[PDB]
């Protein structure tokens, strides 16, 4: 009784583009036809112009159809689909699609493979060998593997990680906690929404180890309302992992204990800020902390804390896995192992690239993007989310590396990349920086506060052509102004995106070339 | 919405660290947003003042103090979508519901609502719909969307 493989995805992105419907005509399609298959719902190839990109397991391996809609379905099936035959849609054997086989999938090495709840498919594939290692380690001794790693802050201020854990480790407490920061606010940015939604048990493991390596039993993940996805998937991993002996009192009968539950954000960008995150999880509006005290030493309810972002946490296992030096020889300078890029905005081959530092943006661009959706000339990227600075075509050869980039303004963050093609108004995206500034500020710094909404209005008059030299000055100090009287790099920030859309491209605010 | 189911949602959690925003899910999750009513009930399980409570809901985009339309249509205004045409969306979205942000269509089908990024950026502009995600919106999709919606 021959049984054919399939993989439809259930990522978001997935979902978005009809993956649900294309399942259920797979279904509907081998009932009709007396043919017995079964669906697995995997994550994302991470290859979002081919999705819903549809595999099947042959003798040769998964191969793929890609973008596959509902309509298609039939079609797939007579061109015989079960076997891999040969349709318009047709894609190959998947791991050799170039835009996936030039990657460095260190931390998304099982995402699009595997189903992302079963736990059999995690362990099939090194799922559970770093907390089996760490099981087996003095707490100090993960510390240090975490810091001979190389590893830093995948948020995007880039602290070093190990370092940050030490800190914990040391204090003198008796509840200590793990909090993951999947607060994912940053436009262009999906690595964590992917990492929750295609391998939660990965996120699992690397916050369990860092519960081993600090001396914490507790953790949260606080996750942001716009990802429901995100949070089911998680929460159902949780049950999974608990049921298994993988959480709970008594991890793989080892004694050590370490609970876990998400936390829902509300809408609020700034609670991606470490310490205005904390305030949300004590059930506080999201106002940033003041630092006398650092949040790893008095963090959530006075505690130690490590605080991560989700790929920090999430690249744990592959480190204690295969040892911090094979993380370590990865990348370049100081910016160690490798990072999930975000190809993203008007993008013509869209998706997750983690290749190790030292990539540049154009290799990016060219080589996995395929320039722009539009087919026009890219004529500003910003790197780094919102709070990042665009970058013109002269800046895309410098490599993505944390120093390159911040010694000429440029800020890598998380590793989103939002590509405009030349239709761009860089006048106007100026003011929506100060506009989405107004928007989400805490409200403890009035530059963040209120010189935002003033940067708009004057913003406004040079959008309508009104005295641009004037109103340009006036923007500059306001920026000035939000550079050196802001709590954090919400505010302090905000002039990124405005500064270097004038600088490089004053002709969209009136003024001469 | 059910004051009594609101009373049995606030003393489930009052116990749990941080229950406000937890407790605050829960009630817009069961009865669409949080009444003025239950603010005193959370005030007084979690030994926190009135307008503590009331701070937190206010300071919360997510979260609504009134009804909205049957359906929640986000449309995202982030910087990615807005590289493949976000912004001509948003004002299309709005001539064809007759209402700007934040508000309702006259027949209280639809609340329209912006979002600053839904994990979409590779496949905008992104829309959501309760928790069914679209991608590639355009006028002429959208339009078919809120069809889908009254019917
Ligand atoms: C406005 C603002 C928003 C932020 N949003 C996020 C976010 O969404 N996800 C994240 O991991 N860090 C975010 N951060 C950075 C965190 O404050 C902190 O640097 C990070 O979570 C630390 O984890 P890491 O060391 O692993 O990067 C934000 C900071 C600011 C000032
Ligand atoms: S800069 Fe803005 S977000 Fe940051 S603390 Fe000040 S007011 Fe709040
Ligand atoms: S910017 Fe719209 S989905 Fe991310
Ligand atoms: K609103």
């Amino acid at each position: 009784i021959t049984i054919t493989t399939i993989f439809v995805p259930r990522d978001s992105t997935a979902l978005a583009l009809g993956a649900d419907d294309v399942a259920r005509a797979i279904a509907r399609e081998a009932a009709a036809r007396n043919e017995h298959v079964r669906i697995v719902r995997n994550g994302s190839r991470g290859m979002f112009w081919l999705e819903p990109l549809v595999e099947v397991q042959t003798g040769a391996g998964r191969v793929a159809y890609g973008p596959v809609s509902a309509a298609d379905v039939p079609g797939l099936f007579d061109a015989g689909l079960l076997q891999g035959g040969e349709h318009a849609l047709s894609q190959g054997v998947t791991e050799e699609i170039p835009f996936l086989k030039q990657q460095e999938r260190l931390t998304f090495a099982r995402v699009g493979i595997t189903d992302p709840l079963s736990l059999d498919d995690y362990r099939a594939h090194e799922g559970f060998a770093g907390l089996e290692r760490a099981l087996a380690m003095q707490p100090a001794e993960i510390v240090q593997e975490v810091t001979d790693s190389g590893l830093r802050g995948r948020g995007g201020a880039a602290f070093p990680t190990g370092i940050k854990w030490k800190t914990v480790l040391g204090a003198q407490s008796a509840v200590k906690y793990i909090v993951c920061n999947a607060d994912e606010g940053d436009s262009g940015t999906f690595s964590d929404r992917m990492v929750m939604e295609d391998d939660p048990f990965m996120l699992i493991e690397g916050m369990t180890i860092a519960a081993l390596a600090v001396g914490a039993e507790q953790g949260y993940i606080y996750c942001r309302s716009e990802y429901p996805h995100a949070i089911a998937v998680l929460e159902s991993a949780i049950g999974i992992a608990n049921a298994a002996g993988w959480l709970g009192d008594d991890i793989r009968g080892s004694g050590k204990r370490f609970h876990l539950e998400v936390r829902k954000g509300a809408g609020a960008y700034v609670c991606g800020e470490e310490t205005a995150l904390l305030e949300s999880l004590e059930g506080r509006r999201g106002v940033v902390r003041a630092k006398p005290p650092l949040p790893a030493l008095q963090g959530l309810f006075g505690k130690p804390t490590v605080i991560n972002n989700v790929i920090s946490l999430a690249t744990v296992p592959v480190i204690l896995a295969r040892g911090a030096q094979y993380y370590r020889d990865y990348g370049m300078g100081r910016s160690r192992g490798t990072l999930p890029f975000q190809l993203a905005g008007n993008i013509k081959q869209g998706g997750l690239v983690e290749k190790a530092f030292g990539v540049t943006l154009r290799e990016l661009l060219v080589d996995y993007g395929g320039g722009t959706r539009s087919g026009r000339a890219i004529r500003a990227v910003q790197v780094g989310g919102p709070l990042g600075a665009y970058l013109p075509e002269s800046r895309f050869d410098v490599p993505l590396d944390y120093e390159a980039y911040a010694a000429f303004g440029g800020v890598v963050g998380h590793g989103g990349i939002v590509v405009f093609d030349e239709t761009v108004d860089m006048a106007k995206q100026a003011r929506y920086a100060m506009e989405f500034c107004a928007i989400e500020s805490c409200g403890k710094c009035t530059p963040c506060r209120i010189g935002s909404t003033r940067g708009v209005e004057v913003m406004d008059r040079i959008i309508a052509g009104e005295q641009p030299v004037k109103h340009v000055a006036l923007v500059r100090d306001l920026c000035d102004t939000m550079l050196n009287g802001s709590l954090c790099a919400m505010g302090g920030m905000t002039p990124y995106p405005v500064l270097s859309a004038l600088n490089e491209f004053p002709e969209d605010f009136g003024l001469a070339s | 919405a059910d004051a009594t189911r609101i009373a049995a949602i606030v003393a489930a959690r009052q116990d749990i660290p941080g229950a406000l925003l937890p407790i605050l899910h829960e009630i817009q999750d069961t009865q669409g947003y949080i009444p003025d009513a239950a603010v005193p009930v959370i005030a007084r399980a979690l030994n926190l003042s009135r307008a503590e409570v009331h701070g937190v809901i206010t300071f919360y985009h997510h979260f609504r103090q009134q009804p909205a339309g049957r359906h929640v249509v986000q449309v995202c205004r982030a910087e990615a979508c807005q590289s493949v045409g976000a912004e001509a969306l948003a004002e299309h979205a709005q001539r064809a519901l007759g209402c700007g942000f934040h508000e309702t269509t006259a027949d209280g089908q639809v609340t329209l609502e912006p979002v600053y990024c839904l994990g979409q950026c590779a496949c905008g502009p992104a829309v959501m719909v309760g928790e069914q995600l679209h991608g590639y919106v355009d006028a002429r999709r959208f339009d078919a969307l809120v069809r889908s919606l009254r019917e």
